[PDB]
């Protein structure tokens, strides 16, 4: 079966409801074959992969996004080890405003159809360089709420957070 | 916190307008926790 988790940085999404502002790296496993598949989404939009770029175990993948109105912004993935670097600018048409008033280092057990994707043993994602930009404020993870994943029972994440980066380690 | 499906760390406040990360991508294999029923 598939297995995925997605590795995202977004604005909003938890508090605010209305937009989320993300992009981020699905990583699938399955049966034996492996995919990193980078993607951006101006939630509630679908996500978007984003195809120009190749996404290998071991590359060091920079995420972005930037709001440049709560309707407008980008999605940046770089792939700091191939050198080839993604944006999606979204120019408004945008299916939710940003509240901004999230911002968030997330791994995730997105959906795949009825369900979540069967959540892939990651081992550990850790976003270093993990900064949020609140006005001028430059804003690390160490005060966020940390988040992990518990499904039926189960914790299947413990995330921990550092002035500047964010682990989530499976399971 | 825990989620069904988010784990990470969610900043909450206010006009943040870029959020950034930079990450390995790591080896996935399946996963083993999960419910079986």
């Amino acid at each position: 079966e598939e297995y995925c988790a997605s590795a995202w940085v977004g604005i909003d999404g938890d508090t605010c409801e209305t937009a989320i502002l993300q992009t981020g790296v699905d990583f699938c496993y399955e049966d034996g074959q492996t995919s990193y598949d980078a993607w951006y989404e101006w939630y509630p939009d679908y996500a978007y992969d984003f195809s120009d770029i190749t996404i290998s175990e071991g590359d060091s993948i920079k995420v972005t996004v930037e709001a440049t109105s709560k309707s407008s912004g980008s999605a940046t993935v770089e792939n700091l080890t191939t050198g080839q670097s993604v944006t999606h600018t979204f120019s408004g048409n945008v299916e939710g405003d940003l509240c901004e008033t999230n911002a968030e280092w997330i791994v995730e057990d997105f959906e795949s159809g009825d369900s979540l994707v069967a959540f892939a043993d990651f081992g550990s994602v850790t976003f270093t360089n993990a900064e949020a930009t609140s006005g001028g404020s430059t804003v690390g993870p160490s005060d966020a709420t940390v988040m992990d994943i518990e499904q039926d029972g189960s914790v299947l994440t413990e995330t921990s957070v550092s002035g500047d980066s964010v682990t989530v380690t499976y399971v | 916190e825990y989620s069904s499906n988010w784990a990470g760390a969610v900043l909450i406040g206010d006009g943040y307008t870029k959020v950034t990360g930079e990450f390995t991508v790591p080896s996935v294999s399946a996963g083993s926790s999960g419910s079986s029923g």
